[PDB]
């Protein structure tokens, strides 16, 4: 029924670093240090 | 400039001036009666 596209995405960060579309929530570089500090975490609890 | 294109284009000028130092947008004239103007003919922003 409609003349334009129904579907409008959302994105919270957007760019294009070449035109090719990257984008990203806030969620993308906390996986490194999460996963770090997870380790260091374990490494101790097991001598403990 | 109702249409949601142009608003694109100031959210890239401000954005990328910033980070990449440049940012660009474009004036375009096409034909389009979804927003029409005198002689049929209107003028758009069109996001770089």
């Amino acid at each position: 029924a409609g003349e334009h596209i129904p579907i409008v995405p959302v994105f919270g960060e957007w760019g294009f670093v070449e035109d090719k579309e990257v984008y990203e929530g806030v969620v993308r570089l906390t996986k490194d240090g999460q996963r770090l500090r997870n380790m260091i975490m374990s490494f101790n609890a097991d001598i403990v | 400039m109702r249409h949601n294109t142009a608003k694109i284009a100031v959210n890239i000028a401000v954005r990328e001036q910033i980070e990449a130092g440049v940012g660009a947008w474009r004036l375009v004239t096409d034909y389009e009666d979804q927003s029409p103007t005198s002689n049929n003919q209107v003028i758009r922003r069109e996001p770089i």
